[PDB]
RNA sequence: ACGGGGAAUCAGGGUUCGAUUCCGGAGAGGGAGCCUGAGAAACGGCUACCACAUCCAAGGAAGGCAGCAGGCGCGCAAAUUACCCACUCCCGACCCGGGGAGGUAGUGACGAAAAAUAACAAUACAGGACUCUUUCGAGGCCCUGUAAUUGGAAUGAGUCCACUUUAAAUCCUUUAACGAGGAUCCAUUGGAGGGCAAGUCUGGUGCCAGCAGCCGCGGUAAUUCCAGCUCCAAUAGCGUAUAUUAAAGUUGCUGCAGUUAAAAAGCUCGUAGUUGGAUCUCUCUCGGCCGAAGCGUUUACUUUGAAAAAA
């Protein structure tokens, strides 16, 4: 789940890659 | 610099200091006036006899100076007005090659046009470099024998398997002597590598040996050697090495009549007491076996790579008993010692400096900005010594060359050297820390049984109790003094002599002031941990010298530093401050440190070495 | 002093941005199309096309009765026809902003060879130029891109010394006559 | 310390274990490191890195392609 | 800083480079003076001096590679002491001789152009898609592969006779013969936190080693270090360093800013500079009506013409 994943570690060390996962599943193709 | 005339001013100055400074060293070889332009040429491959190239290079006018098995020569062509010499050795041989391209100032390298080089010349191409490399030139000898498009390439396929090695250089090819005559030229005007050793001490090659004994029962003699002069000034006054027959001395020098001059008896010195330092390297006044030894050094030396000093305690002796001697430091770097508590009586069979660089500045000036009355060089100077056996005379007849050297002063006593070594990774075996190795140490050959340590900066310094590859240790150990710098070589005989070279480096300070300490490492076990206190179980036995080693710091393998602080059990337990929480994975260890002093192994005699080949 | 030229031309540029995702998945669309090989061989048919429309937007300026216009642009319409990419009802000089990269890759003789049924895949008619089986009009050509005009089309065929359209087998079929 | 204007330097040998393939008064190339003249972020006052030594590439010792020349 | 023709970048404006093969200048170690000649202040001429430096029998003699090669030195930094006057042209008394001018090879990943490293077919899939079955499931209809499944057909790279090329050779082009199944005849260079395409997979280390242009990573579960696997980008090329151009409307003419972010002179006078309100609708003496000659106060502007080296 990227929407939880980035909801609780938007402020960690694995912001950016959480945002980039979010993105991916939002986006898509 | 200010406006263009003074900056075309400033960099005439400059260019014109460098441009004279360059010059002040060119002379120091091949003049008119002529020390003979020594060429040392060795053939890599096997399969490259070397009697196929030197007739070819042989003719301006050829003089064979004969030797025992290899043909060493001298050559004149006066159509450029150079006086050249040749000397020719073997690859693998570590007697004939390093005892005379030690002293050469070209070696000229053979290379097969096929491969690069054999296994074997390999071997003695790792100890030439680590000794200290001459001007250096490749040379191949079948391009032109191969067919007229099968050339174009063989030169090609060859100068990229050579550059890990050699990493750019071009290969002048030998058929003709038109192809070597491109070749003399490209000899003569080279860049003249200086060899850092040699420009301090006056040096010599054999050229004709001659021996009359004093007397014949006591199978020792004077010897009448003749040779040019290489070096610096000669004098009188001073020691003289033989690089493999220890050190004496001379009685007699004289100049005879030069045997080979470029364009075509008298005695000058003689040896006073008064001036001559006395010869005493001491003060006067006061199968399966060991492969089951093989397979444990595979062990043995593994338990070193993962664990640094995991020994037992001991179960049956008393802890202040077995570890008495040993101490514990606060911080192994900025503790004080005292460098002279406790003296062995091997040093006080040593010498000392009161300050060895100011006392080096004063050696190296001497023999530069002074001049001495000694011979000058370039001359042809024989040489009448007093005291050498009769076993140097008929191995000359055999054919290696003996090879003479005068000794700056405070060069015959002993002290403790120290050195810097880097493991050559062409060996796999491991080495103990007291071990016996063949030393090269600047144109010295003996045994030794040397202590590695650790290569810092602070006083003290960790024995390593192995030969580690990648870090660079230090070898200590008695030897007589040679004066910085000297390249040198580790060997060790494997089987039937063969000398495998293992380490190679340079000269460190000589001085027995470094500090190597041997350390053991006592491990524990917390049991019971609590807050910020712990309760650790095997470390000691007793409960007495928990009291011993209270004072003596802790620590832990995860960074944590403690103290302990009571103990609590009859039995071997003990309660321990600690700074942070310990964990359940830990493992608290005491560090207990102590000085350790080498072996005096010293001898200088080293066996013959046989022709280095594979297994 | 040299009897040399030293006139040399680039034929491809390089885009602005390196990683830029669907300009990566349009160009590996049109490799895999076209059966092209690398990026490389997009790049310059993107830098013909580039050069085509800004020289077409460079004789928009001039107005109708231009000297410069009507001769220059006359001449960029013709060798437009005359390779096939344009029609020749489209020549005005505003059809040539409505041309993409498509239309100029259509065009290779990989295609052709392709379109015409003398290979089986996009990527048998690589081969089959490259190992010297296709000739135009007498001539083997060994290019793929080699931009095949419009009176040239009628003509490519199998190169009467291969082994597809002449008849002497080549090096597999004949060893295995001899192991007969 | 330069040779073609006496001027001394410090830079910084890159990789691990790179420090172990010099010694002492060895012929080095130097770079830059990167900012033209300016330091790169940790190392303070650092403005050069090492990219060959005794004639040999420093990649090309730590990928282990050559061996150190003496 | 030799100058131009030009070169790189660029929406438009611009900015920077131009030692370098074409034109022009200068100079032959540094200044100076001459002879000869149509032409030189000439250096592959001479005479001096200053600076280097060769031989010498010690009395003397000879020098000038910023020509082609080559050497040393310098340095981050740059090729052969090769062949030929056959080409392009030049000099001479000359259809004939000569030319390191120039041409041809060699070295050459400066750089630019084309372009291999595989294609195809039959099977099978607990692969997808198209027609039917409610669904199981029925098919050469179209596609795909972590099939190291099978199978012949195609071919260069090499090896190599011959021709051709050339002054003579090479190279390419053309052809014999051999030449591919892990087609081992193996493609590399950087990367996988975000900028920015692509793994919080596994093992090791534990604020260490080290990475990281920037932000940041590493203190025992490291998406970032050292490695294995896998994936990504460009691809016979790809990293790094430095100069420079765009990005930079962060030098601003186009086209920036100035209360508080960097910034309006303490105030006023003032010469130069810069900028300045309305207003004004072709003819005389001659030649065969058509040309001369004059203008009108002088210009800026704009349009045409002719002149602007080739590359």
């Amino acid at each position: 789940d990227p929407y939880e994943d980035f909801q609780e570690n938007w402020n960690t060390k694995h912001s950016s890659g959480v945002t980039r996962e979010l993105m991916r599943e939002l986006n898509g193709g | 610099e200010l406006s263009r005339v003074d900056q075309r001013h400033r960099a005439s100055q400059l260019r014109k200091q460098k441009k004279e400074a360059v010059l002040a060293e060119k002379r120091q070889l091949g003049g008119k006036d002529g020390p003979p332009h020594q060429v040392l040429v060795v053939p890599l491959h096997s399969r490259i006899s070397l009697p196929e190239a030197m007739q070819l290079l042989q003719d301006g006018t050829v003089h064979l100076n004969e030797l025992g098995n290899t043909q060493n020569f001298m050559l004149l062509c006066p159509r450029l007005k150079h006086r050249w010499f040749f000397t020719s050795a073997r690859p693998g041989d570590l007697h004939v090659v390093l005892d005379m391209a030690k002293v050469a100032d070209t070696i000229l390298f053979l290379l097969d046009p096929l491969e690069g080089w054999d296994s074997t010349g390999d071997y003695c191409l790792s100890c030439l470099f680590a000794q200290g490399l001459p001007t250096y030139t490749l040379a191949v000898q079948g391009i032109s024998g191969l067919p007229l498009k099968k050339q174009i390439d063989t030169r090609k396929k060859l100068s990229k398997a050579v550059e890990k090695r050699f990493p750019h250089d071009k290969l002048l090819l030998l058929d003709t002597q038109q192809e070597a005559g491109m070749l003399l030229r490209q000899l003569a005007n080279q860049k003249q590598q200086h060899l850092a050793f040699r420009d301090r001490r006056a040096y010599l090659f054999a050229h004709a040996v001659d021996f009359v004994p004093s007397e014949e029962n006591n199978l020792v003699g004077t010897l009448k050697i003749s040779g040019y002069v290489r070096g610096q000034t000669l004098n009188v006054n001073r020691l003289l090495h033989i690089v493999g027959y220890g050190d004496f001395q001379m009685k007699q020098i004289d100049a005879p009549g030069d045997p080979f001059p470029l364009n075509p008896k008298v005695l000058m010195k003689a040896d006073p007491g008064r001036q001559e330092s006395l010869q005493a390297e001491v003060i006067p006044d006061p199968d399966e076996e060991a492969e089951a030894k093989m397979l444990e050094k595979y062990k043995q030396e593994r338990l070193e790579e993962m664990f640094p000093d995991e020994v037992d305690t001991p179960r049956d002796v008393a802890a202040r008993i077995r570890f008495q001697k040993y101490r514990g430091l606060k911080s192994f770097r900025t503790s004080p010692w005292d460098p002279k508590e406790n003296l062995p009586q091997d040093y006080a069979r040593i010498f000392q400096f009161q300050n060895f660089t100011n006392t080096r500045k004063s050696i190296f000036k001497e023999v530069e900005e002074k001049e001495v009355e000694g011979a000058e060089v370039g001359w042809y100077v024989t040489l009448h010594v007093s005291e050498v056996p009769v076993s140097v005379v008929e191995c000359f007849r055999q054919g290696t060359p003996l090879i003479a050297f005068s000794l700056l002063p405070h060069e015959q006593k002993m002290s403790v050297l120290n050195m810097v070594v880097r493991r050559d990774p062409g060996n796999t075996e491991p080495v103990k820390a007291k071990e016996e190795l063949i030393f090269h140490c600047g144109f010295r050959r003996f045994r030794a049984s040397p202590l590695f340590s650790q290569h810092t900066a602070a006083d003290k310094h960790k024995l390593q109790r192995f030969l580690t590859a990648d870090m660079a240790l230090v070898a200590t150990v008695y030897a007589p003094i040679t004066f910085p710098p000297a390249s040198v070589l580790l060997f060790k005989q494997k089987s039937n002599g063969m000398h495998s070279l293992i380490a190679t480096g340079h000269l460190m300070s000589v001085d027995p002031d470094r500090m190597v300490i041997k350390r053991v490492v006592l491990s524990g076990h917390p049991f019971k941990i609590f807050t910020k206190m712990a309760v650790v179980r095997y470390m000691f036995f007793n409960r007495e010298d928990v009291l011993w080693f209270k004072p003596v710091e802790l620590r832990t393998k995860w960074g944590r530093r403690g103290h302990i602080k009571e103990p609590l059990g009859t039995h071997g337990h003990m309660k321990c401050s600690f700074d942070g929480k310990l964990k359940s994975q830990d493992t608290v260890l005491m560090n207990l440190y102590k000085r350790v002093f080498p072996k005096w192994t010293y001898d200088p005699y080293v066996p013959e070495p046989v022709p280095w080949l594979k297994s | 002093p040299v009897a040399r030229s030293w006139v040399c031309r680039k034929t491809y540029v390089t885009p602005r941005r390196p990683f830029e995702k669907s300009r990566l998945d349009q160009e590996l669309k049109l490799i895999g199309e076209y059966g092209l090989r690398n990026k490389r061989e997009v790049w310059r048919v993107k830098f013909t096309l580039a050069k085509i429309r800004k020289a077409a937007r460079e004789l928009l300026t001039l107005d109708e009765k231009d000297p410069r216009r009507l001769f220059e642009g006359n001449a960029l319409l013709r060798r437009l026809v005359r390779i096939g990419v344009l029609d020749e009802g489209k020549m005005k000089l505003d059809y040539i902003l409505g041309l993409k990269i498509e239309d100029f890759l259509e065009r290779r003789l990989q295609t052709q060879v392709f379109k015409l049924g003398l290979a089986k895949s996009i990527h048998h008619a690589r081969v089959l130029i490259r190992q010297r089986h296709i000739r135009v009009r007498k001539q083997v050509v060994n290019i793929p891109s080699f931009i095949v005009r419009l009176d040239s089309q009628k003509h490519i065929d199998f190169s009467l010394r291969s082994p597809y359209g002449g008849g002497r087998p080549g090096r597999v079929k004949r060893k295995n006559a001899k192991k007969g | 310390q330069l040779i073609k204007n006496g001027k001394k330097i410090t830079a910084f040998v890159p990789n691990d274990g790179c420090l172990n393939f010099i010694e002492e008064n060895d012929e080095v190339l130097v770079a830059g490191f990167g900012r033209k003249g300016h330091a790169v972020g940790d190392i303070p006052g650092v403005r050069f890195k090492v990219v060959k030594v005794a004639n040999v590439s420093l990649l090309a010792l730590y990928k282990g392609k050559k061996e150190r020349p003496r």
